[PDB]
Formats: C-alpha cells, structure tokens, sequence
C-alpha cells in the first residue's frame, strides 16, 4: 500500500530536526527587526 | 415612568463600558467610532487640542494593541468620565446632511 | 497619493526608540509573557471557551444516542412481548 | 584581550557581503554533511535490523 | 529621481507594494493567512504542474496514473502528497482569512470583500474538480451526486446537468473536462488574486483596535517580511508534518479503489473543506431547498457588509459580538461533524438545529447584538 | 577598484555554488 | 537615501581625483578660517585644551598630504561603515525612514 513508509519517516525526522534550528533561529531575526518597535517609548508635549 | 429601569441601566452600562476592554487601552468611545464621511468631518471640526489628543491616544492605544499590554490600573477611562467632544460635532454634521438629503426629495 | 507623507497630521508626538543591535530580542522570555499569557487568556476564556465546551456536550451526547439508538437493536420497543 | 568568538568570526567574514556569501555557500556544503550523517545514523540506529541495510547479509554471495 | 532602482524601471515601482507600503503597526498574527493564502496557491500551482507532468485523464489509466506517480516516478510521493495536504491547509488558511474579515470588519473594504467572495467560490470549484481527477469510489460518486444535485432546477436543471457530464453519466468525457477546469482555473484565480491586492492597496490593512493606524504605520519591509517568512515557516511545517508523518490522517476518504459505476458509499461526503455546505443542504427535505439553502450558506457572505450594525467595526471592543461570534464558529464546527455523520436521526435532528442556528447567528443573532450595544454604549 | 576584490569573490561565490548545488 | 548612499560609495570607491579635491579644500578651510586676530586667538586657546599644547598648522599640511585616496576609504569605514547611527528629526518627519531602514542604509547590498 505504501512503498514510500521508510523514506518517508526518515524524512520527517530530517524534517523536524531542521525545523527546530528554522523555527528558533527565524524567530530571533524576527525579534531583532522588531525590537526597535517593541522597546519603543513614548511622549506627547502639547504647547498647550 | 423611569425612575427604577432607567437608573440601573447605568448599571449594565457601566458593567458593558469596562466589559469592552478599550476602557483599559487608554481609549475613549468617542476614539472608538468607525471612520466614515460623517465621523470624518466631524473630526475635521475639531480644535487643535481636541484633535491633537485623539492623535495621542489611539497612537497610545494602537502602540499597546501592537505589544499586547495593557495600561496600568492606575491609568484608565472612567465612565464617570465620558468626553462625548465628538458627539456635538459628529451631531451637526449629519444634521446638515439629513437636511441636504431632505432638501433633494421636491 | 503618495503614501508615506500624506497619511495624516500629528503634531507635538516625541517617540524614543533604540537599535536593535544595542538591545535583546527577548528580555524577559517567560516571566513577561506568562502573566501577560496568562492575563489575557483569562480574559479571553469566557469569552472564547462556552461554545466550544458546548459543542463538546453536544457531541458526547449526540453520538451517545446515536450507539444507543442503534446498538440498542431493542431499544425501541422490547423482545419479551 | 581577545575578540570573543563572534567578533573574530565577523571582522573575518560577515564585514563583506562578497565573504558573507562566500561562508554561506561553503557552510550549505558542509552542514548538509553532517546533517545527513548524524541524522541518518539517528534514525537507523531507532531500526536496528530493520532495514535492508542490516539484512542484506542473508543472502549476500552465499 | 536617478539610480534609485524602484522607481527606475516602471514595472519596478509596481512591487514596491510589499516594501514602502504603509503597514499598521499593531496587527494580530492572524495577517499572514492573506500572504500565506497566496504561498498556498504557488505551491498548488508548482507541485499540481509536476503531477500534471505524469497524470492521464481517462477512465482506463487515470487512477493507474495516479499510482504510477506515488510508485515508479522519483519524489512523485510526496509531490502528489503534498499536492493532496496542500488544499487542505489552502482551505485551512482559507477560513482564517475570513473569520478575520467577519470579526474585526475588514469587510467593510466592501469592494475587496467581494472579490474576497469571488476568490473564495472560485477556489472550491478547483478542490471540487481536482479531488475527482484520481478517479477514485469516493471521487466518482460525490461527483455525480453533487452536480445531479443541479437537476434541481425546474425547468433547465436537468438538460443542463447532462451538458456540465458531457453525456448521461461521469465517463471519459466527464473526467476529460475537470483535468482541463482544474487546470486553467488557478491562472484565473491569480489574477483575480492579484486584482484583489489591487483593491486594498488604496486603503490599507485594518486592525485590532478597529481604528484608524495611519497615525501609526510602518514601513512593509523591514518588518512583515520577516513575519511573513516566519508564518510561511509555520505554514510549512503544518503541511509537512501531516505530509511526513500523517499522509491521509486529514484526508478522510480511504477509497483507493477504483470507482465501480454501481456501488456503495456507505456515507459519502465532501471533504472537511465543503462538510458545513453538505450538512446545511440534508436538513432541508425537498432537494431544490436544500441546494438553494446550500448556495446561500456561502453567499450570505456577500451580505454581511449589509448586515452590520454598529458603530465599532471592530468587534474587539464589544463583547456580545464576540460570544456569537465564536458560536457560529463553533456551529460551523458542529456542522463539519455532521457531515460525516450517517444520515440518521440523532444527526438529522442535530444539524437541523444547526443550519437554522447559523443563519440565525448571521442573519439576526448578531444584527441585534450589534444594535444593544451601542446602545448600552450610549451611542 | 574595489570591484576586483569584490567581483573576485562574487565569482568564487558562484562556482562553489555551481560546484556544491549542482 | 542620496546621503548614507555618498557615505557608502566613500568606504568602498573612493576615487584618488576625488579625494585629491576634498584634500585641497580641506587646506583652504582651515587656512582661511585663520584670517584675523580672533581666529587666531581661539585656535591658540582651544588647542591647547583640544589637542594639548601643540599647534599643529604647519604640520596639517604634511598630514593632509599623506592622503592616499585608499587612506581616506579605509578610515572612513571604520566609523561609517556597519555602524548603528543616531538619528534626530523634528516633524514633520512622517517620512522619515524606519531605523531599520537607515541602519541597513549602512552595508552595501544593493540601493
Ligand atoms: C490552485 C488551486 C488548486 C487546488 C485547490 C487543488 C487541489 C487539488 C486536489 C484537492 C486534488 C486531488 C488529489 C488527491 O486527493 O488525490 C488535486 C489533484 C490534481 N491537481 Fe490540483 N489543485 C489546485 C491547483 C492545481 C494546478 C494549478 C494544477 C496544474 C496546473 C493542478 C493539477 C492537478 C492534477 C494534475 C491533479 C491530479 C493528480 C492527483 O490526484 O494529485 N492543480 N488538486
Ligand atoms: C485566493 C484566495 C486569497 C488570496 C490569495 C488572498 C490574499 C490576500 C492578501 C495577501 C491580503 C493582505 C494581507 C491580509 O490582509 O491578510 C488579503 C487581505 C484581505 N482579504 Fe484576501 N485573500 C484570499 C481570499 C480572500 C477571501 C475568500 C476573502 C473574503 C471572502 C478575502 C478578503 C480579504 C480582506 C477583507 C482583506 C483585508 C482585510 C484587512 O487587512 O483590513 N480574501 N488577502
């Protein structure tokens, strides 16, 4: 029914390996980027 | 009639007022209206403090949307305290609509 | 129609912001979003998680009768009589 | 001093782009080496005796 | 201007659309299903061309074509697969772009709503065609039984249901027909895709608050193309995941077996994708009120922009909303269980209540909430 | 001018791409 | 984006007919602002603060000439060149570059 089992399953073994470096390290680019936003400070100074 | 009803309305309305969490994000109802041609011009009336402080706090609330943080408890709208400013504004101008509507049927 | 200097008027709006390289993507990683994790899913789950539990009685119940109905091949009416 | 492992790393290679390129192609090379090998040999080892890898002794050249 | 690339070349300033664009700053992760809609439809299109590159569309070959391709053919597997979990998580994606446009009112963009709708019947008329492409039990029965589900109409139904076949049954011609539909179909979509961008480049992206955010924006690239890449992350590895390591676990319908003009599906059912539909069509007796009923339970959407009532166009800010909000998505859930449901009483009895809570939910639930709040507000 | 150094690298860029990749 | 894009192309391609005139002018600038006797005073008072005791003038020249345009480019990525700078504005600024944006205004990648 299903030749491809093995290869399959090894696959998604180097699939989720690979996944756990992308995900972690994607996630710091996009912390880096933001942060200027994140950290961002505020303040209002009508004349008024 | 509305002696009893009508004073404990105030009630479910100030339960709804903080229940919708803008209370929270340092926002006001008039702040909360959604922006089409009437609420447009209506805005365009306003002075310049009326209107520079709008500016200020859904730059404040939409800083705090993005962070997902609320303000302090010390900091927040109090119904007792509801500015309707654009209210008087917002008013007139559909008034003045509604009149150029009416003025248009014959 | 430019985008970019014609969006609106602000005026008297000082904001502070820092680089990235001087700052750290992820101060405080758990003890920040926990509470805040935390705070807004309990304001969410009230909200959010009375149709979903109903759905869940609705199922539950619902496929209950249906074995019942159907496993219980006497059910509706007896064998001795 | 010295320069911590990353600033050593950066002042020779990611300060140009030309060599942060560079790196990159040359680490895509290597990495999938390792990769492969470590990854591979994890996953045969949960199969021992499995796959055909550990059975093709039974009939092999008599 | 010169040397600066982007306005350079005219064609260039075309795409300056993802980088210098104005970006509310605020913005829930659920942005990234639009961008995440639209890497769906190039992975489609890609892995579908290759498939398409090996495939046969007969009677006598197309599920042996099919199964030449997960056999003989190198990485025709998980291609085919992938092509397979793909519409899932298309459709996936699909419904979180408009629980999106129902919750926080960005269907108030009225005009880029509606090709939203357009965009969205054109997708189910292609996971419609392509699902019967393998020729399978389950293929070839929901095919005949969803457009004999036509033959409801009066006076042409029936003529017409016979020329949509291209005969008196689902043969050759039949099969032929959907290869070719499948095919075109998704170059049309893009250009609607792409006239949908079009639309909402003149207003902007709504948020959260429901406010305004021109006060507030940021510039597309530095930011959101970094949160694009990090969804599509996320987007890929759902599909590999349930591609690597749970195959059909989503796709329900276990019939590989060759359809056989004349035999039983014990319970046949769209997929996931079109169950709400299915369910919303049985509760209804007569069959022409059931395919009417089931046409509006998708085109109702064109209406909500008609049905909404407040002052607030976000429902964020008002809480009655959100609990029938939710509801409805739980009543859609309901709907979805349904579906695979054998046609009997408990279920009958059930998706009764279902259908009429969800028009309820759309129709007038919700309107009056609208209404009791903003004058709870004062508004 | 600094080209050179730059093309230089750029191209041994692409042949251990080529290389590698292919 | 003209600005930090003159910057860049000054650490990577500096030209020696360029840098040859930016010299020269230099030369000029620090001559001609000491016509006068105020001038004079303040560069005497300051330098001595500044730079210590020396008065440097004479030598400036010398200095200044040993400007190889390659001398020029080599210092000028060392302060420039991915360095995060510091930015002010005053409104309105509403098109005033995103940090991000000024801050990779910094490499060279393409622009
Ligand atoms: C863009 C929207 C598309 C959707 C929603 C979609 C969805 C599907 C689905 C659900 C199947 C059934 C496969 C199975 O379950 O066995 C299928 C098959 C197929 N599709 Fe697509 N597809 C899309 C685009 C395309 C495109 C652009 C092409 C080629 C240009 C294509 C070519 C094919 C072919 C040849 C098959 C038959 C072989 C097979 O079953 O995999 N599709 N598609
Ligand atoms: C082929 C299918 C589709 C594609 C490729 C697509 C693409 C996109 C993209 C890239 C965005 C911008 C990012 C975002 O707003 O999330 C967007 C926004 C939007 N889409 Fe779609 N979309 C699709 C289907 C739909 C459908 C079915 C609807 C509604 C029926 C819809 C309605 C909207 C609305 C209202 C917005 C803007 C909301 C806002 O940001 O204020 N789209 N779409």
């Amino acid at each position: 029914a299903e030749p491809e089992h093995d290869h399959r399953k090894r696959m998604g073994l180097k699939m989720l390996l690979m996944m756990g470096l992308l995900l972690p390290l994607v996630y710091a680019m996009k912390r880096h980027k933001w942060s200027v936003l994140k950290s961002r400070k505020l303040a209002y100074r009508p004349p008024k | 009639a509305v002696s009893a009803s009508s004073r404990w309305l105030e009630g479910i309305r100030k339960w709804y007022y903080n229940a919708a969490g803008f209370n929270k994000l340092g926002l006001m109802r008039d702040d909360t209206i959604h922006e089409n041609d009437d609420v447009k011009e209506a805005i365009r009336r306003l002075p310049e403090n009326l209107y520079d402080d709008r500016v200020f706090r859904i730059k404040r609330a939409l800083d705090l949307s993005m962070r997902q943080q609320i303000l302090p408890k010390e900091q927040w709208t109090k119904y007792e305290e509801d500015k309707s400013y654009l209210e008087p504004y917002l008013k007139e101008v559909i008034r003045e609509r509604k009149e150029r509507e009416e003025w248009a049927k014959k | 129609g430019r985008q970019f200097g014609h969006l609106t008027r602000v005026r008297h709006v000082i904001t502070y912001s820092l680089s990235p390289f001087e700052q750290r993507a992820f101060p405080h990683y758990f003890s920040k979003g926990i509470p805040n994790v935390l705070r807004r899913t309990r304001a969410c789950i009230l909200r959010v998680a009375p149709p979903f539990v109903a759905f869940y009685l609705v199922y539950t119940w619902g496929t209950q009768e249906f074995e019942k109905s159907k496993r219980k091949n006497p059910a509706a009416y007896e064998n001795d009589r | 001093v010295a320069p911590t492992l990353t600033a050593r790393l950066y002042s020779l290679l990611f300060r140009r782009t030309s060599t942060f390129a560079l790196t990159i192609v040359v680490g895509a090379l290597f990495f999938e080496r390792a990769f492969d090998q470590g990854a591979d040999a994890i996953y045969e080892h949960i199969n021992e005796g499995k796959l055909w890898k550990h059975i093709k002794h039974k009939y092999e050249n008599k | 201007m010169t040397n600066i690339r982007k306005s350079h070349p005219l064609m260039k300033i075309v795409n300056n659309a993802f980088i210098d664009l104005p970006a509310p700053s605020n913005i829930s992760s659920w942005w990234n299903f639009g961008s995440l809609l639209g890497i769906c439809l190039i992975l489609q299109i890609l892995t579908g061309l290759f498939l398409a590159m090996h495939y046969t569309s007969d009677t006598t070959t197309a599920f042996s074509s099919v199964t030449h391709i997960c056999r003989d053919v190198n990485y025709g597997w998980i291609i085919r697969y992938m092509h397979a979990n793909g519409a899932s998580m298309f459709f996936i994606c699909l419904y979180m772009h408009v629980g999106r446009g129902l919750y926080y009112g960005s269907y108030t963009f009225l005009e880029t709503w509606n090709i939203g709708v357009i965009l969205l019947l054109t997708v189910m008329a292609t996971a419609f065609m392509g699902y019967v492409l393998p020729w399978g039990q389950m293929s070839f029965w929901g095919a005949t039984v969803i457009t004999n589900l036509l033959s409801a109409i009066p006076y042409i139904g029936t003529n017409l249901v016979e020329w949509i076949w291209g005969g008196f049954s689902v043969d050759k011609a039949t099969l032929t027909r959907f290869f070719a539909f499948h095919f075109i179909l998704p170059f049309i979509i893009m250009a609607i895709a792409m006239v949908h961008l079009l639309f909402l480049h003149e207003t902007g992206s709504n948020n959260p608050t429901g406010i305004s955010s021109d006060v507030d924006k940021i510039p597309f690239h530095p930011y959101y193309t970094i949160k694009d890449i990090l969804g599509a992350l996320l987007l890929i590895l759902a599909l590999m995941l349930l591609v690597l390591f749970a195959p059909d676990l989503l796709g329900d319908p276990d019939n590989y077996t060759p359809a056989n003009p004349l035999n039983t599906p014990p319970h046949i059912k769209p997929e996931w994708y079109f169950l709400f539909a299915y369910a919303i069509l049985r509760s209804i007796p007569n069959k022409l009120g059931g395919v009417l009923a089931l046409a509006f339970s998708i085109l109702i959407l064109a209406l909500i922009p008609l049905l909404h009532t407040s002052k607030q166009r976000s429902m964020m800010f008002r809480p009655l909303s959100q609990c029938l909000f939710w509801a409805l998505v739980a009543d859609l859930l309901t709907l979805t269980w349904i579906g695979g449901q054998p046609v009997e009483h408990p279920y009958i009895t059930i998706g009764q209540l279902a259908s009429v809570l969800y028009f309820l939910l759309i129709l007038v639930l919700m309107p009056t909430a609208g209404t009791i709040e903003n004058k709870l507000l004062k508004w | 001018r600094n080209w050179v150094p730059t093309a230089q690298l750029w191209g041994a860029v692409g042949a251990v791409g080529l290389v590698s990749a292919t | 984006f003209v600005l930090q894009g003159q910057w860049m192309r000054l650490c990577t391609s500096a030209t020696e007919s360029e840098v040859l005139r930016g010299k020269n002018l230099l030369r000029n600038a620090l001559v001609s602002h000491l016509d006068g006797t105020t001038p004079v005073c303040e560069d005497i008072g300051r330098s001595l603060l500044t730079y210590g005791r020396r008065i440097p003038l004479a030598e400036w020249e010398s200095r200044i000439a040993e400007v190889d345009a390659r001398v020029v480019r080599e210092v000028c990525s060392k302060y420039f060149y991915d360095q995060c700078p510091a930015v002010a504005g005053f409104g309105p600024i509403e098109q005033l570059p995103d940090y991000n944006r000024i801050r990779s205004g910094m490499f060279w990648l393409r622009f």
